[PDB]
């Protein structure tokens, strides 16, 4: 799919997506939530080849959910984004990739801190204050580098968004059809359904 | 080629033309693009023909199956995923499948499942796919409702394959009609787009630009 | 997946009264380099069968052994193994069919065209072509490779039908065989003079002739050809 | 497509099958392949089917011309020169295949030109895609010292083994005759082996049977006068 | 295409099979290689048969106007005409041309002229797909000063070889003598060269 | 490169009547301009009022007629003897078809016979498996010349009744076996005339509740 | 990427006694897209009638170009062309661009004036005429086309029994082609007056 | 092509070839141009010795080479149809390449340089 | 560039034209007008190559402009329609072709009718009551065969012309940044400039 | 590559040249080309270097293993082996290989495996690039049942001639003698066969 978004404030972790499915000459769907909860406090949103996204997705859910039953305990993001790199770092010379690009936005319960992590299909896995994938950091990343502060309020980290998402409407040629707003914290995750 | 499947008040609405060419040779005109997978679930075919008939009475297969170990009927979500997953496998091998999965069951109510060859599996209200699709399109956008009755969705439908098979040289023939409710599929009649395009222009006053 | 390095060129054959004749030269060529001359092309299995080979000389001597494996194999545990339990030419090509539909389907196939031409156990005459994609077809006359386009023209004359076959004596059908043969020598650029020819009949057997050689040739009227045109010396 | 060339005693005789495709389609099954360069020399072609008429109409038309300025009947030489090296120029772009025979004032003459510009001389010639058909009965029955009557024969028969087992030639043999000293004659259908059997239902329809929308004269006529 | 020409005491001859080939079809069994430049100036052909007649009657044309203007060419004039032909259109031809002529000042010459259009004077040359056989026969067998029965038997023998592996070469060998006694033309048949 | 697939040419028809079914092919096998057979056999009993033709790259076509004449025997064996219905003979088909879906059968199939009913049945399948049941059907080389002409002269389309101009449709009246075959004739006979791989023979089967029967035709052998 | 079948269409020419028939489909396309059905292919210039097929800007372009020509030439020759010299001057015309061709399938239809005689005539896009006796077809239909003339014609026949014949030869060809359809013409040509009858048939 | 140099000087300097074009300006009806203060109005002459013609149809004497500019002349009226055609021409060339309408002053310059090149060019009068 | 759509009614002629333009990766502009008056009652559209189209439309629009001085007479609108397809009939066969295809919208001042030519870029010239390039026929044309009549007002065009739009605002992959339209009829030529 | 075997009265003598090419450079002026499988059965390589080195040396093991169990191999028997290799490894190898061997119960014998992996057996052979060179040389000058004087003659002229028009070929000339007496290693140098 297309712009997936990421921002670490002071106490969480905001991960935007777009909506929109395009099969090439139609928009099929304007309503897609390109995301998957993998524990209470860890979310993944993702982007690229049509299928293998889903099929990654769920199948990473699937081995979280599976760990955090057999010990009764969640692991740390930091933790489930090194699983995560290790299977695209494996993909990368099977027969067949994954051509899948993610971020991981978790908080970390133990350090009481939020955490943004960027991974790309290669396995190419980077920590980050705010992040993007595909062109989406071409349009951003200038104003996310002049108005970005560590202590900013999740209210702020909204507004700073928002202003990036009206320059991706402006200057991008695809309609992408709004985005799918979530934010992790200390109490988990939810959605912003007006945005 | 032009299929169509929506979601309303009744249940769904399952529509499709039934052309099929290799070239600009028109190879038949007879063709079944509704494969009735068993009495509750409809699968249309897009892309190849052999493709979306095969795995799809094999999917009723697997349903089959399924009711009979768990002594349950099978969720639309449920049949759905055993095709994409199965589909999925096989990506890179070259499977041409464009599919809505169509069914009605007591948890889920009315459900359609977008179901591509690539693996993408998609739940929605409105899918149309083919070489008409885009014209399809335009007729639904422009006149669903949720509220719509079963007799002006069944003709919606009929509707929005004749807007494809009009324009669209891949599509035409005749129009097979389905009403999917909650105790089963049931169907709604072969119509001949010859016919059906002078009775619909006549009584709607539609397609002025034609002369007849 | 290959290329055929050493080929042989045109097999012919059809279909008399009494029985089948077959025929093909002795050369085994290297591209246009003529190079070998005394390769036999024509393979006896038995006294009611001739199996002629076209196509790549190496994968023909493999052909060849294993006709030679087929008697042997047959003979095994058959007290009638020269009687009602003997090879026929049926067996003998349906399973050469089967190798070259199997080859060809793992893609490494057998680089040859073949015709087997035989006699049945009740007199009935056998000609059936199979090959390297593993297309099998059946005819009062067949050819391969050139003798398609130049020899059956001519062997259609003598035999056009099924209702032809009864007509046509066996000095007749030796007649039209040696002619096209003299033809595909002045018009097939990977042909020879030497050539060998078999003839298998109901009543007098398998009679296979070696060493035979393209006679009776035209070529006086060369002398008075000049030039390509205008030029009169 | 069959085309043959056979000298004889006193002259030449070239004929020729009447099948052209469009691939594997028949587009006419009576074609005309023999062509007039000039009243006494004739040419058959194969390949490219308007190449061939194109190049004999223009030679034919040039050799006219030249005939009218020397005050000469033209020759067969000055046919395959001038048809050669107008081909030769085109490079085999020109997909013109050709036989040449003739008549004039120093004999009888039988070539055969290539789309690229060679030429050849001959007894006995074939060209097109059943020329291999052809030639095998060119080679099995040709003698020197042929009549009008054996060459005619042989002719017709060498394009019969092209209608019968060549995919591209069928339907009729057509025949020319120059012979020294008279008229060249053009046998225009001379063999005809492949009618079609009468069909087993007439499909004739009922008068009205096609449904119509509007019907209006045509007005074919000029302005008309008052 | 076999073909050669060779000097000898009384002048020079040149030697030809007569096969012509679309792939494996042998479109020509009898054709004349051996061709007409001017009365004692002939040539050999090989290579595309359109692009050396071509030549040839180009040539032809020149050494008939060089005549009416200045007299008799020599065999050498002819040979760098046919140069001047191949060398500056050699991106657009496939000729291989053997140059053979007799004068009575010069007496019996050889020409070669290869695909890149140079020029060879030679005491005899061999050309064609089928000479390559033959470089080890004919090198081993070639004499000056040869006489007229000795040079027929070293082109009949050498040709009959050339035609024997050459798929591409074969029918009749034609021979060409030129000396001051005049033009004579000679062929010989399968029957006769074959059992050598 | 080699290449595994060929061209034998070769036309078929398959068509059903109220209480029969016939399917024809025409006897020429070819490749490229040369004829290889004037008479080689393309459709066959394959047992069980059930007759067959696999249309294409003949090979593969006698390949998929053995197999299936092979999936009759087994169905015999392991079924006590139960006769193999047209319906269950398709499916099996495009089992045998899609089972090699990435290295396919290189032919176009038509089967025909009589269903359970004793009506008149054929199927049609495409080289990878998908089939349907059909009225009217001709395949291969011939096949774009001979289907215009059946839904003209078969199905009656475009006809309509004289003095009505347009409003009331030919009625679509049942034809018999011996009307059929004058169709069948006719539409290989203009084949015959219009494509260079049609001719030399016509070989009709006929199925009945009574057996299969067999006609042979001449056709133009240019 | 064809440029023989990017727009469709198709064209039928047919003999009678003592007239002749043309007719052609009304669709133009881009590809799959139906763009115009009122795309009327057969032109007429006196009484000499010419259809053609293929790519829709090249008919436009000779239909200007063969209306120029038989204007100048009936100026010069004070005469209407007639169609065997018409069939002539459209061969000359096509081949002059041989090797750069318009992408067509012309044919000709007429009456001779002066003789009576029917005549007909096709060509392939560089200008080799094709002068059959009974039918003439072309576009992208024509396989179809060639089916369905060679069952249903027959010689001799009346100008009203010809129309049912060549309208029905082209329905049922173009209803087996998805470039060809919506809507279709049949002219009837007799010596001194033409009928021009636009047919009903399905719109897909 | 025809070379000839008709234009050329003569002992005195003169280009007589020139001084004749203007004895035809002479001849022609009678031009006149007066700007007002907010208008320029143009005025000509039309000789009476041609009766019986068609004033609608016949060429009128100004000129709009622009939708802002005219032009009128005295002399050879098939000369200055030639002047009028380029000066149209240039109109839209100018319009093309500078997105403006032409200037009175270029407009004038052009149609003289056309006129200048006619005097020093070979084969032209 | 993208979508030009046509529409002829009672008694005008009105032509839409999306106002992006995108150099590959960016919108560089958002208020691009792809129309020239030809004529004052003759008004052209394009779509096609970069540069090709407004080169072409420009000399398109000079020659007549030339010939309306020259005559003192407007060209009717299918004289000029002639006049342009002839020159991208000529262009298809040229050494490098224009690339650009136009639709013409004109009202016939003697006729008193409106008039819509649609020509693409290989000179294919057809007269319609509805008319598009690129794939905005696609999407469109299903409603204008339903919903359109020969005798509607310029309003009721209007409205129709605002459901194509919005069909191709909810169904297109790419933004382009809505259309100007432009009404064609007895009076001239006038933009609507609310839509 | 030059080489060749032939047969004569007392057995079989193997001839090759020593020239070995990456290019236009000669990376091995010296090579020997005649190889030994078994004592009395001896080969001739020509193709590439590896892979002919890796045949010859697989079945120089299989004749030993064979010779182990069975006894002496025949000449025949060898020329299987090379076979089995060449023809089943079709598409991977580029060998051309001459076997030749002396038995007591049939003498001197010649088998010649071109590229597809066939047999031949043959009075006498020839192979390698430089062979094409003398084709008629050989077909002119072969004797059977000549003496080994005369045979040595033969194999020094004939590839004399190759080594002389093949750039490829060239160095010295090998020869290896079979007979009842043993083997005979023979060497001949440039200034030795070039003025022949
Ligand atoms: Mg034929
Ligand atoms: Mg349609
Ligand atoms: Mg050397």
């Amino acid at each position: 799919m297309d712009i997936i978004l990421g921002i670490r404030v002071q106490d969480s972790v905001i991960l935007a997506s777009s909506k929109a499915v395009t099969r090439g000459i139609s928009v099929l769907k304007d309503s897609d939530d390109k995301t998957r909860q993998l524990s209470p406090h860890t979310l993944m949103s993702f982007a690229g080849e049509a299928g293998d996204t889903v099929q990654f997705a769920e199948y990473i859910q699937a081995n979280i959910q599976l760990y955090s039953i057999r010990e009764d305990y969640e692991l740390s993001p930091q933790a489930v984004s090194s699983f995560v790199r290790q299977e695209l770092a494996k993909s990368i010379r099977s027969r067949r990739p994954y051509q899948v690009n993610v971020l991981i936005g978790g908080y970390d319960k133990k350090k009481n801190k939020p955490e943004l992590y960027q991974i790309d299909y290669l396995g190419t896995k980077v920590e980050l204050p705010y992040g993007a994938h595909g062109y989406s950091g071409f349009y951003t990343f200038s104003l996310l580098d002049h108005h970005y502060r560590p202590d900013m309020t999740t209210e702020e980290g909204l507004d700073l968004l928002k202003l990036c998402v009206q320059e991706l409407e402006k200057r991008m040629p695809m309609d992408f059809k709004g985005v799918i707003v979530k934010i992790v914290d200390k109490d988990g995750i939810r959605q912003v359904d007006d945005f | 080629t032009t299929t169509l499947a929506f979601r309303f008040q009744g249940g769904i609405i399952v529509a499709v033309d039934s052309r099929a060419t290799a070239g600009n040779w028109v190879a038949s005109q007879t063709v079944k693009k509704v494969i009735e997978i068993n009495p509750f679930l409809l699968g249309t075919m897009a892309g190849g023909a052999a493709d979306c008939q095969f795995w799809e009475t094999w999917l009723g297969s697997q349903c089959r199956l399924h009711e009979l170990r768990e002594k349950e009927r099978i969720s639309v979500a449920a049949a759905s995923k055993i095709l994409s997953n199965l589909v999925y496998q096989y990506k890179g091998a070259g499977l041409s499948m464009g599919t809505m999965i169509c069914g009605y069951t007591r948890k889920e109510g009315p459900t359609i499942y977008y179901v591509d060859s690539d693996g993408t599996r998609l739940k929605g209200d409105i899918f149309c796919v083919g070489s008409g699709q885009t014209f399809a399109y335009g007729v639904l956008d422009s006149n669903y409702k949720w509220d719509l009755s079963v007799e002006d969705a069944l003709y919606l439908g009929k509707r929005s394959i004749l807007a494809a098979a009009h324009r669209d040289a891949y599509s035409g023939g005749s129009v097979n009609l389905y009403h999917v409710t909650e105790d089963g599929w049931i169907y709604h009649g072969n119509h001949d787009v010859g016919e059906l395009f002078w009775k619909v222009k006549e009584e709607e006053g539609s397609f002025n630009n034609v002369i007849g | 997946t290959q290329q055929p390095i050493v080929t042989g060129t045109s097999v012919i054959s059809m279909k008399y009264d009494n029985g089948v004749i077959i025929a093909a030269d002795n050369l085994g060529s290297y591209g246009s380099l003529l190079r070998f001359n005394g390769v036999e092309r024509l393979i006896p299995v038995g006294d009611n069968t001739v199996v002629g080979i076209s196509g790549d000389i190496s994968d023909m001597q493999h052909i060849e052994r294993l006709l030679k494996d087929l008697v042997t194999e047959n003979a095994y545990d058959n007290p009638l193994a020269d009687a009602e339990e003997a090879l026929e030419p049926s067996y003998i090509f349906e399973y050469l069919a089967t190798v070259m539909y199997q080859r060809r389907s793992k893609m490494n196939p057998l680089w040859n065209a073949i015709i087997v031409a035989g006699v049945q156990s009740n007199g009935d005459q056998f000609l059936r072509y199979v090959n390297l994609l593993g297309v099998t077809y059946s005819s009062p006359t067949l050819a391969t490779g050139f003798g398609a386009h130049m020899a059956n023209p001519l062997l259609r004359k003598v035999v056009d039908r099924e209702s032809d076959i009864p007509k046509t004596t066996v000095q007749v059908a030796e007649e039209a065989i040696v002619n096209a043969m003299r033809v595909l020598y002045y018009r097939d650029a990977r042909s020879s003079r030497n050539f060998s020819l078999a003839i298998i009949d109901k009543n007098t057997g398998l009679t296979f002739k070696k060493n035979l050689q393209v006679e009776n040739m035209k070529w006086d009227f060369a002398k008075d050809i000049k030039g390509y045109g205008t030029q009169k010396i | 497509t069959t085309i043959v060339g056979v000298k004889f005693n006193n002259g030449v005789v070239i004929a020729a099958d009447t099948r052209s495709t469009q691939g594997p389609i028949v587009a006419d099954k009576n074609c005309a392949k023999l062509h007039r360069i000039s009243p006494k020399i004739w040419c058959a072609g194969a390949g490219t089917a308007a190449d061939t008429e194109a190049v004999t109409q223009l030679i034919g038309s040039n050799i006219e011309l030249h005939s009218l300025y020397t005050s000469r009947e033209p020759r067969v030489v000055s046919a395959l020169q001038m048809l050669k090296q107008h081909l030769f120029k085109y490079q085999g772009h020109i997909g013109a295949y050709l036989i040449v025979a003739g008549v004039d004032p120093t004999g009888s003459h039988l070539f055969s030109i290539d789309a690229h510009g060679s030429t050849d001389v001959g007894y006995y010639l074939s060209l097109g895609s059943g020329s291999l058909a052809a030639m095998a009965v060119l080679e099995s029955h040709w003698k020197q010292d042929l009549t009008k009557e054996e060459a005619i024969k042989l002719a017709s028969d060498a394009i019969q083994a092209g209608i019968w087992n060549d995919l591209g030639s069928g339907s009729n043999v057509d025949v020319c005759v120059m012979e020294i000293g008279k008229d060249a004659e053009y046998l225009r259908n001379y063999l005809t082996p492949n009618v079609r059997e009468e069909k087993q239902k007439s499909y004739k329809f009922p008068r009205g049977t096609t449904a119509v929308l509007k019907e209006s004269i045509v007005n074919i006529c000029d302005i008309q006068e008052e | 295409t076999s073909i050669m020409a060779v000097t000898f005491k009384d002048g020079v001859i040149l030697g030809a099979d007569s096969r012509t080939t679309t792939g494996a079809y042998i479109a020509n069994r009898v054709t004349d290689k051996l061709t007409r430049v001017h009365d004692k100036i002939w040539c050999c052909r090989s290579g595309s048969a359109a692009d050396t007649q071509a030549i040839a009657d180009i040539v032809q044309y020149h050494l008939e106007l060089y005549t009416s203007q200045y007299g008799t060419p020599s065999t050498e004039t002819a040979a760098s005409v046919f140069k001047e032909l191949c060398y500056e259109n050699k991106d657009n031809l496939t000729a291989g041309i053997i140059v053979a002529g007799y004068d009575d000042k010069n007496k019996g010459e050889v020409y070669t002229i290869p695909l890149g259009g140079s020029v060879h004077k030679l005491p005899y040359a061999i050309a064609g797909s089928g000479s390559t056989f033959i470089y080890g026969y004919c090198d081993k067998n070639f004499r000056e000063n040869m006489s007229k029965e000795e040079t027929v038997d070293f082109i009949k023998h050498s040709l009959s070889q050339a035609i024997k592996w050459d798929g591409s070469s074969g029918g009749v060998i034609r021979m060409v003598v030129l000396t001051a006694a005049g033009v004579e033309r000679l062929i010989f048949y399968p029957d006769e060269y074959e059992q050598l | 490169q080699f290449n595994p697939y060929g061209d034998n040419g070769g036309t078929i028809l398959g068509i059903a009547g109220e209480d029969f079914a016939v399917l024809a092919g025409d006897t020429r096998n070819i490749t490229d301009y040369s004829i290889n057979s004037r008479y080689e056999p393309k459709v066959f009993d394959c047992g069980d009022n059930i007759v067959m033709s696999a249309n294409g790259f003949a090979a593969d076509g006698d390949a998929l007629v053995k197999r299936f004449k092979n999936s009759v025997k087994w169905y015999h064996f392991d079924h006590n003897d139960k006769k193999l219905s047209i319906n269950s003979a398709a499916r099996n088909i495009q089992h045998l078809l899609y089972g090699k879906r990435f290295f396919p059968y290189y032919v176009h199939t038509i089967i025909a016979g009589l269903d359970e009913d004793g009506k008149g049945a054929v199927y049609s399948f495409d080289p990878v498996g998908s089939y349907e049941r059909e009225q009217c059907r001709a395949g291969g080389a011939a096949a774009s010349l001979i289907m215009p002409f059946l839904d003209n002269q078969v199905n009656f389309k475009n006809q309509y009744e004289p003095g009505t101009n347009g409003k009331v449709k030919k009625p679509l009246k049942y034809l018999s076996v011996e009307e059929v075959i004058k169709l069948v004739r006719d539409s290989f006979t203009s084949a015959t005339e219009r494509h260079i791989q049609v001719g030399d023979g016509l070989e009709i089967l006929i199925v009945t509740k009574d057996g299969v029967r067999k006609e042979f035709y001449e056709l133009k052998r240019d | 990427s064809d440029p023989s079948s990017i727009n469709g269409g198709i064209v039928v020419a047919m003999t009678g006694k003592d007239c002749v028939a043309i007719a052609c489909d009304l669709r133009l396309g881009s590809q799959s897209l139906g763009v115009s059905n009122k795309f009327e292919k057969i032109f007429h210039y006196g009484h000499v009638f010419l259809g053609i097929t293929g790519l829709a800007t090249d008919v436009t372009t000779l239909n200007e170009m063969f209306r120029y020509k038989t204007n100048l030439y009936k100026l010069k020759e004070e005469r209407a062309i007639e169609p065997e010299t018409f069939t002539q001057l459209v061969s000359s015309s096509l081949y002059e661009r041989r090797f750069g061709p318009y992408f067509v399938g012309p044919v000709v239809a007429g009456i001779n004036s002066k003789s009576g005689k029917p005549f007909i005539a096709g060509f392939d896009l560089i200008g080799c005429i094709d002068e059959a006796k009974d039918f003439i077809v072309s576009g992208t239909a024509s396989d179809q086309l060639f089916g369905m003339c060679e069952s249903l014609y027959e010689p001799n026949l009346e100008p009203e029994d010809l129309f049912e014949t060549i309208s029905q030869a082209l329905l049922n060809a173009a209803d087996r082609d998805a470039l060809s359809g919506w809507g279709a013409v049949v002219y009837i040509i007799k010596k001194d007056e033409v009928v021009k009858r636009y047919l009903k048939m399905r719109q897909d | 092509g025809y070379d000839r140099a008709l234009s050329i000087f003569s002992p005195d300097g003169h280009i007589f070839q020139v001084e004749y074009a203007l004895e035809a300006v002479k001849r022609g009806t009678c031009a006149v141009g007066v700007k007002g203060k907010n208008c320029v109005v143009l005025g000509c002459e039309r000789r009476s010795t041609l009766k019986l013609q068609d004033t609608r149809i016949t060429p009128s004497k100004v000129s709009k080479i622009d939708s802002h500019v005219v032009l009128s002349f005295s002399g050879l009226n098939a000369d200055s149809r030639i002047l009028i055609e380029k000066a149209r021409v240039e109109a839209q060339s100018h319009r093309l390449t500078l997105e403006d309408p032409v200037t009175v002053e270029y407009l004038t310059r052009y149609v003289a340089g056309v006129q200048q090149r006619y005097t020093q060019s070979g084969g032209v009068r």
